């Protein structure tokens, strides 16, 4: 009768996961992004001239 | 003229290739080799020139 009232703890941190999970994946598709240009801007400003 | 952009070392020319899902560049490059020292001078004087 109490494993009922469990089933709505277990869905609330499976949804509180869930959002961090995919915060997680949102912010770091964008780090990506900002070192390529650091990559890109280093092989060609310090290795060469621009 | 950027450099390391395509290839390693000067760049000449390309090909490209296809692939399942996508592109295969094949990059010419020119590395030289089999250097010396040799002694070097900023200019040279020439009656006061
Ligand atoms: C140009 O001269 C320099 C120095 O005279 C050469 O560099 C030395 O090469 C010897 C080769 O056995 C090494 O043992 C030394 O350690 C080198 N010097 C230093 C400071 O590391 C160089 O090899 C010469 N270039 C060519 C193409 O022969």
């Amino acid at each position: 009768e109490a494993e009922v009232q469990i089933d709505r703890l277990i869905t609330g941190r499976l949804q509180s996961l869930q959002t961090y999970v995919t915060q997680q994946l949102i912010r770091a598709a964008e780090i990506r992004a900002s070192a390529n240009l650091a990559a890109t801007k280093m092989s060609e400003c310090v290795l060469g001239q621009s | 003229k950027r450099v390391d952009f395509c290839g390693k070392g000067y760049h000449l020319m390309s090909f490209p290739q296809s692939a399942p899902h996508g592109v295969v560049f094949l990059h010419v490059t020119y590395v030289p080799a089999q250097e010396k020292n040799f002694t070097t001078a900023p200019a040279i004087c020439h009656d006061g020139k």
